[PDB]
């Protein structure tokens, strides 16, 4: 389904509304879910929510008709970046099998944090399979985006190098992968090979030559 | 108390059953309602269906006509059956308790009442790839190293996804970094994984890398050092 | 010709035909424009046609006007007087049978208030007796002729119509716009009656002992349903709050008792007609407005009106 | 209407009824009297 996007300033408080509104009496369950992880069900009934999750996570009751169904997280941190769902189940409409839209919360204002690049030569038992791969690995960088740039000695190369799109790590910073593959001609031929990061303004280097 | 835990092939051809299973640690099978959700890349979370405590079964419209969904009581196991699978089928399907929720508005003399169901606890998932393409277990590589010194181990060409990697067969925990695949053009996923342990720890704590790769069978280990 | 569907609520099995989502044309303020409109319609004034294709109860038989929706349908109570050199004479008796001597007389000017209210079988807001409960027939071994009981205490009783209407002004010509049913604002739910099941025991009791002096204090008697005719007859309706209700009085008359609750009440399931046809006439017939909000009118039953079978 | 199509101005308000074309508009002096009595 389509995703609606909401931002949050670090510390203020989310007021995520429901993809559809209830025709009757309702009972509307909230689902939090961040990619690649099971969902965490925040609220059941309308107001009701399950053990383990703290008080800054409200929902509205059904008291009289005509308020609309808004999860409200107070307080919000980097780790409630997720997609969160609206279960919505009224006396008028049918079964409610969709989940609904997703609201993807983005939480503004969290520190910058710069890579941690580590580049790794190729290893001996690669090397003799007439193969060999340069892994360039950059971590606990935020906001995550990187750029990386690989070059020969000096002149760049961009050929048979693959890379990762940023991953948010479990410390709510990011994560990013980058494997240049040559022959091991190539990488014997060369005086050394670099790793370029750039993240925001500046760019880092990490070197690697076969000694 | 209760949790549960899926199973899966990892990989399935097109145009054949996908088959999963999920297991119950803590409490019973047949007092309770089980779900199944899935979530593929871009898409949304999808409820496939249900079961009840009586094993009274009901499926979404999406995917009626070809979902099975079964209960094992001798072993509180409940298994899903998705046949003609597509591309579209690929992704991670999840298992999880549903609970019966009784929303009342008038007079239950009247029927002025609906049902709503919730699941309040989920597993972890089981990633599914649907592909023409067969399977291949990784290479294995060690990565030597140089206040302190970080080394690691590098896992190459392997298809599907995932690939799960301990170190030290367990033992050793603090400091791992396992990152994210890559999809080269062959087809085929590269990994890496990576611990930053003290510099005079080299002579000679021993440090075993630990790669598995299910949908091969293909469990492999690997030392590294200077 | 009305082109409907059913209108929402996936509710109880065959309960959702109850109220219906009919959509027609109608005329215009300009006599060569149609108009494509729509409006909430109950089922009990509409018939199929034999597809989901439905005309107004009424098209066959009568035509129809709609009331006025500025007066009140809410009884005032009446005072009737006789010209001047008449009189009016009351019969003080306190267990007086209707017919015969009174010894106690008195001259009235103008009767008491009396409320034109119109009901079936329960009699509503009516006048209470001060003893016992008299019992009203003019020719009592005739089961021909309808028994009119008076109670003393008031057994009171409570409808709604719990859905929220809203209604929707529809110009079919200059100067007249007909009130539809615009929709249904929160829940469907169904309209009905609440009367406490201790009083009503109670009270159906001393209708019992009173009933015996004409039949012998041996003999059985036995409270059942109507059993047919029109929809009038066979339900206790009045009107509440503007809406003419029809209520199902099973649980009312369903009692034998012998020679010789507490907590709860019993419900009654009242239906709802907008197109109501004329009592004693037809190609009359009358379409009462859609009363907007919540309705609920709390009265007492002050009487009934039964009738012998001829145990 | 919104061309040059109209309607009457009326249309839309009210019902229209035309006068009786036999019957005078011209004003004539009417006497108001009281009852015997008043
Ligand atoms: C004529 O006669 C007629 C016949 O008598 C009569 O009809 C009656 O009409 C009234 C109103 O029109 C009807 O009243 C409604 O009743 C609903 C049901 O209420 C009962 O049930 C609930 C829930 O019970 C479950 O949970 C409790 C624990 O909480 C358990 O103990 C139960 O066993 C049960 O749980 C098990 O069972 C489930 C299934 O069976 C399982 O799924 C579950 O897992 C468990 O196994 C009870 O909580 C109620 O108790 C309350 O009332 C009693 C009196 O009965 C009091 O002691 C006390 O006040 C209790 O609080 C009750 O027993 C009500 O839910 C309903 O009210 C809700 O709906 C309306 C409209 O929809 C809302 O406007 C209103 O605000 C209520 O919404 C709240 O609750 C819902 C549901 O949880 C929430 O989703 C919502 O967000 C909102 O929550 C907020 O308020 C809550 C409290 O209000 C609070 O908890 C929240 O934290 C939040 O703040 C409504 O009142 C009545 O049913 C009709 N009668 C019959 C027989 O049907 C008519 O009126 C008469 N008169 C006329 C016509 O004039
Ligand atoms: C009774 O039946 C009529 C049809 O004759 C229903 O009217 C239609 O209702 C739908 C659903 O609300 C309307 O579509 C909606 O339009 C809004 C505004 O663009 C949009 O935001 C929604 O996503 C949806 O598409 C439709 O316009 C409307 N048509 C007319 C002519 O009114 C009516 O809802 C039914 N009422 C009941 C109580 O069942
Ligand atoms: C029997 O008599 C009682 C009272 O004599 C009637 O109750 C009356 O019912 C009407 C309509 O149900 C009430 O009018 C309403 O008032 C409320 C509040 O002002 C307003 O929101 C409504 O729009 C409407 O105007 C009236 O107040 C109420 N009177 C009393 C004293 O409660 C009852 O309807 C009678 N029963 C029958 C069958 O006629
Ligand atoms: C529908 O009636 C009419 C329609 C059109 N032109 C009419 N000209 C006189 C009418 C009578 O007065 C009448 O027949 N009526 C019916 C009974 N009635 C009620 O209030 C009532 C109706 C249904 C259920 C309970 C009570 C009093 C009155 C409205 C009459
Ligand atoms: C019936 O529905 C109407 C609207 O369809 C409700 O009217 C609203 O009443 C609230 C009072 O809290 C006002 O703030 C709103 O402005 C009103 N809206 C409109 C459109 O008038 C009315 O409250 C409902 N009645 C009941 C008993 O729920
Ligand atoms: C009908 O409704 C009336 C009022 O809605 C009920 O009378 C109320 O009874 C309670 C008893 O606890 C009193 O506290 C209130 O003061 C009463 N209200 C009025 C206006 O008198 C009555 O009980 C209801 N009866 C039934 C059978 O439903
Ligand atoms: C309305 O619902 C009833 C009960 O489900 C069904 O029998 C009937 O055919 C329905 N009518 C329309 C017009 O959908
Ligand atoms: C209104 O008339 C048209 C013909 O012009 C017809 O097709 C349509 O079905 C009519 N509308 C309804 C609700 O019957
Ligand atoms: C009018 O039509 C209804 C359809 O149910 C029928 O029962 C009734 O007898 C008809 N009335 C006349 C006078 O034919
Ligand atoms: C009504 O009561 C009077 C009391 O004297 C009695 O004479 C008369 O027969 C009674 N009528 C009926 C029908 O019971
Ligand atoms: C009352 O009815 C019975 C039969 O039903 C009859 O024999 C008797 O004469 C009637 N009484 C009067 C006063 O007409
Ligand atoms: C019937 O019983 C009552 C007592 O409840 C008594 O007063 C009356 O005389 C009795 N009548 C007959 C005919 O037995
Ligand atoms: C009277 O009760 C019987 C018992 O089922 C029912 O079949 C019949 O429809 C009822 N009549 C009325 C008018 O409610
Ligand atoms: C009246 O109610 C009884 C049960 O309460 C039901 O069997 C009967 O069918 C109802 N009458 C009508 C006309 O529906
Ligand atoms: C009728 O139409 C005229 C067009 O000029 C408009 O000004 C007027 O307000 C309308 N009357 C009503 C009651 O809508």
């Amino acid at each position: 389904s389509y995703v609606r996007p909401l931002s949050v300033a670090l510390g203020e408080t989310a007021s995520i509304s429901c993809g559809r509104q209830a025709l009757g009496s309702r009972a509307v369950q909230w689902y939090q879910h961040r990619p690649g992880q099971a969902p965490i069900l925040l609220i059941y009934n309308n107001q009701d929510r399950p053990s383990g999750i703290p008080e800054r996570f409200s929902g509205t009751p059904d008291i009289n008709f005509g308020t609309r169904a808004t999860l409200t997280i107070s307080g919000v941190e980097a780790g409630d970046e997720a997609d969160y769902y609206c279960h919505m189940w009224d006396s008028r409409s049918g079964f409610s099998w969709s989940f609904g839209g997703a609201t993807r919360l983005t939480v503004l204002g969290q520190p910058k944090a710069a890579p941690s690049v580590t580049l790794f030569p190729p290893s001996s038992e690669e090397l003799q399979a007439n193969k060999a791969t340069l892994v360039c690995l950059i971590s606990d960088f935020y906001p995550g985006a990187v750029t990386v740039a690989w070059k020969a000695d000096s002149s760049p190369v961009k050929a048979g190098v693959e890379t990762t799109t940023p991953s948010k790590q479990s410390n709510n910073k990011y994560a990013a992968s980058s494997y240049l593959s040559l022959t091991p001609m190539q990488w014997k031929m060369h005086k050394s090979y670099s790793c370029q990061v750039t993240h925001e303004g500046s760019t880092v280097e990490k070197t690697v030559a076969p000694t | 108390q209760v949790q549960l835990q899926e199973s899966g092939p990892g990989l399935v051809k097109p145009s054949e059953t996908l088959s999963l299973t999920c297991t119950v640690s803590g409490g019973s099978i047949s007092n309770y309602y089980w779900s199944w959700i899935r979530q593929s890349p871009g898409k949304g979370l999808e409820w496939i269906g249900y079961i009840s405590d009586s094993e009274s079964t009901n499926y979404n419209p999406s995917l009626k006509s070809r979902v099975i969904i079964s209960v094992d009581t001798s072993k509180n196991q409940l298994s899903l059956k998705l046949n003609s699978v597509t591309a579209a089928d690929s992704a991670i399907y999840y298992c999880a308790r549903a609970q019966q929720g009784k929303r009342i508005y008038g007079m239950v003399s009247f029927g002025e009442f609906f049902y709503y169901y919730y699941m309040d606890v989920w597993g972890k998932g089981t990633t599914v790839t649907v592909s023409s393409a067969s399977t291949k277990g990784p290479s294995v590589f060690p990565l030597a190293p140089s206040g302190t010194a970080a080394l690691g181990c590098l896992v190459k060409d392997y298809f599907p996804e995932p690939v799960t990697v301990s170190w030290n067969s367990g033992a050793l925990t603090s400091g791992v970094h396992t990152f994210p695949a890559v999809l080269q053009s062959s087809g085929l996923y590269s990994l890496s994984s990576v611990v930053t342990v003290p510099s005079s720890s080299l002579g000679t704590q021993t440090y075993i890398c630990n790669v598995n790769h299910k949908p091969s069978n293909t469990k492999v280990d690997k030392k590294v050092e200077p | 010709t009305l082109q409907c569907t059913n209108v929402t609520n996936a509710i109880t099995d065959d309960m959702r035909g109850e109220l219906k989502n009919c959509s027609f044309n109608m005329t215009t303020e300009l006599r060569d424009k149609k108009q494509k409109v729509y409006s909430l319609f109950y089922r009990l004034d509409v018939v199929q046609i034999n597809n989901k294709e439905y005309r107004l109860i009424n098209c066959n038989t009568s035509a129809i006007t709609q009331a006025c929706p500025k007066v009140s349908f809410e009884p005032i109570p009446i005072h009737y007087c006789a010209p001047a050199g008449f009189a009016i004479l009351k019969c003080k008796d306190k267990k007086f049978n209707g017919t015969g001597p009174c010894p106690s007389v008195s001259t009235v000017q103008c009767t008491h208030g009396i409320k034109p209210v119109v009901s079936t079988q329960l009699l509503l807001n009516g006048s209470l007796a001060e003893e016992e409960v008299m019992i009203r027939s003019e020719n009592i071994t005739n089961n021909a002729k309808n028994i009119l009981v008076q109670f003393n205490t008031p057994v009171q009783i409570n409808c709604t119509r719990p859905n929220n209407n809203t209604r929707k002004s529809i110009r079919i010509g200059p100067g007249q716009a007909f009130y539809a049913t615009g929709d249904i604002i929160g829940d469907i739910r169904q309209a009905h009656c609440n009367v406490s099941k201790a009083t009503w025991n109670e009270t159906l009791g001393k209708v019992v002992k009173q009933l015996r002096k004409h039949f012998g204090n041996n003999t059985i008697i036995r409270f059942a349903n109507s059993s047919g005719g029109d929809l009038e007859v066979t339900t206790h309706s009045f009107n509440c709050g503007g809406e003419f209700f029809y209520c199902n009085t099973s649980g009312l008359f369903n009692s034998t008792w012998i020679s010789n609750g507490s907590n709860d009440s019993i419900t009654l399931p009242c239906r709802i007609k907008q197109i109501i046809n004329m009592w004693q006439r037809i190609g009359q017939a009358m379409y009462a407005p859609p009363i907007q909000g919540v309705i609920r009118c709390v009265s007492n039953i002050t009487g009934l009106i039964l009738t012998r079978d001829g145990t």
